[PDB]
């Protein structure tokens, strides 16, 4: 059925060109009536809508924000593109592209899970991914996944295959300005001489994509 | 322009019970107000839009009321899966705008953490970092303190907390804490605890590790 999904640079330099592709399924901008907008959140802070365009190709603009964007479709109606001049700290914040749920309000009845975009002078670390151990009829174990920039760090476990009882904890800034987090399963006991338990670590930012094995 | 605020910006509830947030604009928006919903890890989701509409798929126990100035959503049936943020958009007047939100947490019964203690790692100390952590694992309520103990000296100021969300399924919080030292004072100490005190223990919890063990 009907999907979204934002894609866009993860980190860019202060003053650069932020340039956003928001890619759906289900339907097309062709198709009388769609449309899809673009809207951030600022980290802790409240969304804030930007533009949208219509299958017309009328496009409206946050008008205090209205001088740097520029909002388009393709032809075929099936991708919309964001760029946000010029750059600054704050527009940091995570995009959402969704979609109109009618031909004229401005409600989005599907939402893409959001990109998230740090503007920063800063240069990109990729993670390292170190085992948390199992000591010993349940058994915790785990993935630290520590020193990386920016943010976000993806952790599945043994490809997605095992969801239940996953504990991915909310980031950590460190004093070195590098982030760390904890991604944490409970098991039985018996299941670790006969199962294998991979962690999958993405981050985008560095390209870096480690798969770990967690042994007891 | 339009402000749109929400009250209360936080809310406690049990499940099978019924509760009615408040979305309040600064001009009149007329009937045109949207209410959301936002889980961790979920896409967002429309509940209400035109004030009482019940979007397609959304479960009846959800509606939405009110007019001109002052909006609300009611949500009848609390399951604990029912926990989220709900923000609310005005879609009447460009520009279109947004509530700050309402955190709804789901009640349930005390129910102390599972805690489990994690030694670095050998790889890691190969570099001159030695981190420690230390699981709370399915806990009720949030509030929980996490002491870490080298060779029984209380520490200060080097260790760091998160917490997840609550629970969709269960409605209970995990947190996790990282002890930082450096390679050179962790191979000079020998017990690594950590010790927890919750309202569902009859006392603190210390779990411990020995280096090289």
């Amino acid at each position: 059925q009907v999907t979204l999904k934002e894609s866009g640079p993860g980190i860019l330099q202060p003053s650069q060109t932020l340039s956003l592709t928001c890619s759906f399924s289900g339907f097309s901008l062709s198709t009388y009536g769609m449309g899809v907008g673009w809207i951030r959140q600022p980290s802790g802070k409240g969304l804030e809508w930007l533009a949208h365009i219509w299958w017309d190709d009328v496009k409206r603009y946050n008008p205090a924000l209205k001088s740097r964007l520029t909002i388009s479709k393709d032809t075929s109606g099936s991708q919309v593109f964001l760029k946000i001049a010029s750059v600054d700290t704050s527009d940091t914040a995570t995009y959402y592209c969704a979609r109109m749920g009618s031909d004229y309000d401005v409600w989005f009845d599907y939402w893409g899970q959001g990109t998230l975009v740090t503007v920063s002078a800063a240069s990109t670390k990729g993670p390292s991914v170190f085992p948390l151990a199992p000591s010993s009829g349940t058994a915790a174990l785990g993935c630290l996944v520590k020193d990386y920039f920016p943010e976000p760090v993806t952790v599945s476990w043994n490809s997605g295959a095992l969801t239940s009882g996953v504990h991915t904890f909310p980031a950590v800034l460190q004093s070195s300005g590098l982030y760390s987090l904890s991604s944490v399963v409970t098991v039985p006991s018996s299941s670790l001489g006969t199962q294998t338990y991979i962690c999958n670590v993405n981050h985008k930012p560095s390209n870096t994509k480690v798969d770990k094995k967690v042994e007891p | 322009d339009v402000q749109i605020t929400q009250s209360p910006s936080y809310l406690a509830a049990s499940p099978g019970e019924t509760i009615t947030l408040n979305c309040r604009a600064s001009k009149s928006i007329s009937k045109y107000l949207a209410w959301y919903q936002e889980k961790p890890g979920k896409t967002n989701k429309l509940l209400i839009y035109s004030g009482s509409t019940l979007q397609s798929g959304i479960p009846s126990r959800f509606s939405g009321s009110g007019s001109g100035t002052d909006f609300t959503l009611t949500i009848s049936s609390l399951e604990p899966e029912d926990f989220a943020m709900y923000f609310c958009q005005q879609h009447n007047e460009y520009p279109y705008t947004f509530g700050g939100g309402t955190k709804l947490e789901i009640k349930r019964t005390v129910a102390a953490p599972s805690v489990f203690i994690f030694p670095p790692s050998d790889e890691q100390l190969k570099s001159g970092t030695a981190s420690v952590v230390c699981l709370l694992n399915n806990f009720y309520p949030r509030e929980a303190k996490v002491q870490w103990k080298v060779d029984n000296a209380l520490q200060s100021g080097n260790s760091q907390e998160s917490v997840t969300e609550q629970d969709s399924k269960d409605s209970t919080y995990s947190l996790s804490s990282t002890l930082t030292l450096s390679k050179a004072d962790y191979e000079k100490h020998k017990v690594y605890a950590c010790e927890v005190t919750h309202q569902g223990l009859s006392s603190p919890v210390t779990k411990s590790f020995n280096r090289g063990e």
